[PDB]
RNA sequence: GGUUGGCCUCGGAUAGCCGGUCCCCCGCCGGGGUCCGGUGCGGAGUGCCCUUCGUCCUGGGAAACGGGGCGCGGCCGGAG
RNA sequence: ACGUCGCUUUUUGAUCCUUCGAUGUCGGCUCUUCCUAUCAUUGUGAAGCAGAAUUCACCAAGCGUUGGAUUGUUCACCCA
RNA sequence: UGGGCCACUUUUGGUAAGCAGAACUGGCGCUGCGGGAUGAACCGAACGCCGGGUUAAGGCGCCCGAUGCCGACGCUCAUCAGACCCCAGAAAAGGUGUUGGUUGAUAUAGACAGCAGGACGGUGGCCAUGGAAGUCGGAAUCCGCUAAGGAGUGUGUAACAACUCACCUGCCGAAUCAACUAGCCCUGAAAAUGGAUGGCGCUGGAGCGUCGGGCCCAUACCCGGCCGUCGCCGGCAGUCGA
RNA sequence: GCUGGGAAGGCCCGGCGGGGAAGGUGGCUCGGGGGCCCCCGAGUGUUACAGCCCCCCCGGCAGCAGCACUCGCCGAAUCCCGGGGCCGAGGGAGCGAGACCCGUCGCCGCGCUCUCCCCCCUCGGGGGGGCCGGGCCACCCCUCCCACGGCGCGACCGCU
């Protein structure tokens, strides 16, 4: 079955403005700007409000699989709005039984050095995605903070660290050491 | 992004098929491939028509769906689509194509002579403009 | 026809374009296909790369030097596709194959000429927008072509020169429109004839 | 309802060739004088002729 | 049975009068067939299943094409049918939109072939009724019950791909 | 032995395009942002250009800052 | 387990289509290549995976898979 | 001549066999031709030497004649896709891939899903016992307060404890759930030289199913020419310009 | 030509109406919009500031498988004209003059003259109307038989 019309609307806050260039969305807010094109999805995007700033995604004559993309686009745009207004902050706790995992943060927070993971002498060097800043928290002991605007990049960097600290040739239900994402929140808490 | 829609009252130009070259109005929609179609002032009786042979125009009439041909014709004559259509750039491009197709040998000869003179004058003026614009002595 | 038919390979599907080109060169026409790295193949890239790797596997077990020759340039890949549709083991088919020239990028003979397009072979009309496709340039580069980078740089250089040429052409057309509105009293007599006979709406 | 009389005349055309024909079909076709493909003949319709047409 | 565009036939038949019952009952059927020859054949096929009748022991007293009463009115058709699959026999209810009953039945034959690989000899139409929009059940049909229906034609495919076969300009899709 | 006018070029998009114009930055031209048009492409390859009977009297228009030089000499661009 | 569905042609049968104006019939030695239904090695997933060891499974045939006593042996068995 | 063989269907022995043996008709043998890429037997059609027309079976992206139709409707994405009688490779069993269909159930007296509260008392019910308390087991399967709660769905303890369900309730505001069924696709699906829808390739189809209009060509059919054979036991002795 | 003596449809605002509703017009209510005035979305439902369907008490006009290309089967109920391609086999056809320069011949279909008037172009030629009586059908009157179909009225027979 081909549904005649499937549309979804997202609301844009006052402090953030959205510009459309075809299927390329530019979301500019107080924390910076974000670009993302959706040329891989055949939808129409329209800006409706001069007062309340609604963005509408319409898909005409779509089947099941391509009606599944309307809310995907809407959620991506909402994540863009969230990133440019509040930002994204992923906390990572480093857990270990015996050997403390020593994480040092190199230039501007874009490079992470894991030293003593499970007592190994190999030094893990993980480079964050551009626009992502890593730091060692002051409130908690074994905690890293990854902050950025693009949720894609922030969570990809968190996954890079988590998969860098991976146990080999051992029962992973017993050897639980590693750095794991503990919380996925925002910055500015608003 | 879309500016023209299939809707009740939308006037469509039939591009091919038995009724090619005519205007119709969409009266109803069936099964996403066809429409009930009625051109009462363009000599197209009511019938089903695939959307593939339609090219939507910019005119939209106002009548309810599956209204009778009397009301479709009244809506067509009020705000007469025939004259409005003839005035559009689309219709006169069609007209130019038709009268170029029916050009005779003598008309082709006369067109060749007129085009010859027109192009020579235009290119002389073009050369004049280029030479005039080439006098640039400025900091 | 009697002139050389130059086709731009960008955005065209491999087999569709090859069938059209093969019939043209069998009809005695000289065909030049440029930008063979812009040719597309339907189906996703991994699938098409697997097809080419299976082609690479077919070699003469006794002497691979005698075995099938796997050409890695996109132009040679397209040329071999056309040869598959020609009767290349006859003199007629070999003459047809000789009437075909294929290039990666657009060399200086044909970069100053207008390039044709075959709509019946174009990806935009022939392939559903929701379907995946592979680039012949990428596929060739990953099966062993060595000149993807240099062809890209030369193509961007050519595109810069073409942009300059287009700006000049637009300037000339603006000047022609200004001239047309300038000499109008002495032109409306012939303009009327053209409008009467359907040229010049 | 007016039911018209069952037709009394038929035109019969042999549409298949002469290769690999079973003996009964062959005999009936010879009796109908259709010994060639695209040979036609008129047949007066009754029970006897209709049951011959059913064979072929 | 093959196809084409189907037509509806009212076929009326009966058993031959015998010295047991002089006036046998008359039976009427709706047959969707390419032509009246096929219509008579299908009538005998169905009445042989229903009653104990045969072509030899009976006669067809009428066979006439039933013209659509409202071929200018869009309507919804519900079709009850039964068909043989590869592993069983099933009853189906299907819905179509058309201007003619025979056109909707043709749609049904095309659709059964497309979705179930069912051939016309397997399909067996047993009821066709013009239903109301409020009585429709299939969402594909029901999505056209919109008084203010409106949709564009998004991705227009170039169909004259060979007139011209070679051209400078790449085609436009948005219209 | 063929052949029986030429086309001297944007990049591309396709749920989008093309053209033009006023303000800002790039050393006088482009890139943006407005704004204005066109879009079954008409600034259109279904298109455009050239268009060949030749001369002689002989007027009006176009031009007259014009045409033709296998005439010389110089310069510039083009390397896939 | 009781059942049931397959695949393979490295077993042995079944058949007798080719060869009886002849296709040299076992094994070993030598040498190349191929297959994967993977023994090891690379990368992984699972466990009745604490570690070590082992077992099951996936991508996978790139590389390797040995020296000997007895026996014509193929097989077999043992030493290392 | 007295070696037969093959195919539809019937049919015996055998696990089966391109095995062995029967019945019926046709064929190959003895037979070319169009189609099945290829092929003794399949499909069409049987043949003197030619011209024109038209077909069969089969086809019409290119090889390669013909769809260069503005063909119709759907289905289908395959990191081993599929692609036409015989025929040249697959099964049981699976899939929350998608598409149709059947039957049933819940819901504005508030469904479903989520987040959020309660999930009691007799009673640690009886018999089993080393400990079995709702949860190793054997029967029973009740009652009260209730909005509701099994003398218990599962995790867990030696046993408790502690979680969790089915059961009710808050928020949320409109449709939702389940079991089947069968199309295409996927898993099942492993062999040896490198290789086969015939190849190239094809994914708004050059795939699959149902249909249309055109069009292509056989030694077949029709018209005509010419050769020969057979038949008319055909005509002519009337050369009878009288 | 036939059909359901086509089905639909067009026009006559179809008129007196009756009824049904919904893919719900106006209006009303609610919720989001453009400078208390103009839109979009959701509810009420029966004409309103649109329309649709059915029955009519009855329709009328034109057209008529339409030259407004919606959907057939046909031709004793069928004729005219045109275009492309391939072909030209045969060779004594005279019953008549008694053939004589080569049978422009048979069957078939026609025209004119051996009758006389007219009419129209043309300078004798060309083109037209015919030229008297019969039937048969068309129109009016009333008139017989038969066939087929329907309806009614009996009389007989059979069957509750
Ligand atoms: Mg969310
Ligand atoms: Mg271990
Ligand atoms: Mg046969
Ligand atoms: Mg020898
Ligand atoms: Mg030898
Ligand atoms: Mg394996
Ligand atoms: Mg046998
Ligand atoms: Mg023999
Ligand atoms: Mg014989
Ligand atoms: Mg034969
Ligand atoms: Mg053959
Ligand atoms: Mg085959
Ligand atoms: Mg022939
Ligand atoms: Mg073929
Ligand atoms: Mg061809
Ligand atoms: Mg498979
Ligand atoms: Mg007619
Ligand atoms: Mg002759």
């Amino acid at each position: 079955m081909k549904t005649i019309l499937s549309n979804q609307t997202v609301d844009i806050p006052e402090n953030v403005d959205i510009t459309l260039k075809g299927r390329t969305v530019i979301v500019k807010g107080p924390r910076g700007t974000l670009r993302r094109d959706f040329n891989h999805i055949n939808v129409e995007l329209s800006l409706l409000g001069k007062k309340k700033k609604r963005l509408r995604v319409d898909k005409w004559w779509g089947n099941r699989k391509e009606l599944a993309t309307v809310r995907t686009i809407c959620s991506h745009v909402q994540n863009m709005i969230k990133g440019v207004t509040l930002g994204f902050r992923y906390k990572m706790r480093s857990v270990y039984a015996h050997f403390p995992i020593n994480v040092v943060i190199q230039e501007n927070g874009s490079l992470v050095e894991i030293r003593n993971f499970l007592g190994e002498k190999y030094i893990r060097r993980v480079r964050m995605r551009p626009g992502v800043a890593c730091s060692v928290s002051q409130a908690q002991k074994d905690e890293l903070i990854l902050e950025g605007n693009d949720i894609e990049l922030v969570s990809n960097s968190a996954a890079l660290i988590q998969q860098a600290t991976t146990v080999k040739n051992k029962d992973i239900r017993k050897f639980l050491d590693g750095i794991y994402v503990s919380e996925k929140g925002t910055v500015q808490q608003a | 992004v879309f500016r023209r829609f299939v809707e009740v009252g939308r006037v469509a130009y039939v591009s091919f098929g038995p009724h090619a070259g005519k205007l119709v109005a969409i009266v109803d929609v069936i099964d996403q491939n066809r429409a009930l179609v009625d051109g009462p002032c363009t000599q197209v009786r009511r019938q089903a028509m695939p959307f593939k042979c339609m090219q939507l125009t910019d005119f939209i009439l106002k009548f309810p769906h599956s209204a009778h041909q009397k009301y479709v014709r009244q809506a067509w004559q009020k705000a007469d689509i025939n004259t409005k259509w003839a005035a559009t750039r689309w219709a006169k491009k069609i007209e130019a194509r038709e009268r170029k197709a029916k050009m005779t040998d003598f008309d082709r000869f006369k067109v060749m002579k007129a085009k010859k003179m027109r192009n020579r004058i235009i290119k002389n003026e073009v050369k004049k403009l280029q030479k005039a614009a080439l006098l640039k002595a400025s900091p | 026809e009697v002139q050389v038919l130059v086709l731009d390979g960008r955005g065209h599907l491999l087999g569709r374009l090859a069938a059209i080109v093969a019939k043209q060169v069998l009809l005695g026409r000289k065909v030049v296909v440029v930008r063979c790295e812009g040719i597309n193949i339907s189906g996703n890239f991994y699938r098409n790369k697997l097809k080419y790797l299976a082609f690479l596997r077919k070699r003469m077990n006794t002497n691979p030097s005698r075995g099938p020759y796997h050409f890695r340039a996109p132009s040679r890949i397209f040329w071999r596709t056309v040869r598959g549709m020609l009767p290349h083991k006859t003199k007629r088919g070999q003459a047809a194959l000789d009437r075909l020239k294929v290039f990666d990028g657009i060399p200086p003979p044909y970069d100053k000429k207008k390039r044709m397009v075959v709509p019946a072979a174009l990806k935009v009309v022939r392939l559903k927008p929701t379907r995946k496709f592979a680039y012949l340039g990428r596929l060739a580069h990953e099966v062993g072509w060595k000149y993807q980078a240099v062809t890209a740089t030369l193509e961007e250089k050519r595109k810069e020169k073409a942009k300059i040429h287009y700006r000049k052409k637009k300037q000339l057309m603006r000047l022609r429109k200004q001239a047309e509105k300038n000499v109008e009293k002495k032109i409306d007599k012939y303009t009327e004839v053209l409008k009467t006979h359907g040229l010049l709406v | 309802f007016y039911v018209p009389a069952e037709p009394k005349l038929a035109f019969v055309i042999r549409i298949r060739g002469i290769n690999g024909v079973s003996p009964k079909v062959r005999k009936v076709l010879q009796l109908l004088r259709l010994r060639q493909i695209f040979n036609g003949t008129f047949v007066k319709l009754n029970k006897a002729s209709i049951n011959m047409l059913r064979i072929v | 049975k093959a196809s084409g565009t189907l037509r509806e036939y009212k076929v009326v038949g009966r058993c031959l009068p015998t010295p047991k019952c002089h006036t046998p009952p008359l039976y009427r059927m709706r047959i969707f067939a390419p032509n009246h020859v096929v219509a008579k054949s299908r009538f005998w096929y169905f009445v042989s299943q229903l009653k104990k009748m045969k072509k030899s022991s009976g006669e067809i007293v009428y066979c006439g094409q039933v013209f659509e009463k409202s071929p200018l009115r869009v309507k919804n058709f519900g079709i009850w049918l039964r068909y043989d699959s590869r592993s069983g026999t099933h009853n189906m209810y299907r819905e179509y939109r058309d201007l003619t009953t025979a056109g909707a039945v043709t749609q049904c034959y095309r659709d059964m072939g497309a979705r179930h690989r069912a051939r016309a000899h397997s399909i067996q139409i047993m009821k066709v009724e013009e239903i109301a929009a409020s009585k429709c059940r299939r969402p594909a049909v029901k999505q056209f019950h919109d008084s203010k229906i409106k949709f564009p034609l998004p991705h227009r495919v170039l169909r004259r791909q060979h007139k011209p076969r070679f051209t400078t300009k790449r085609p436009n899709t948005f219209f």
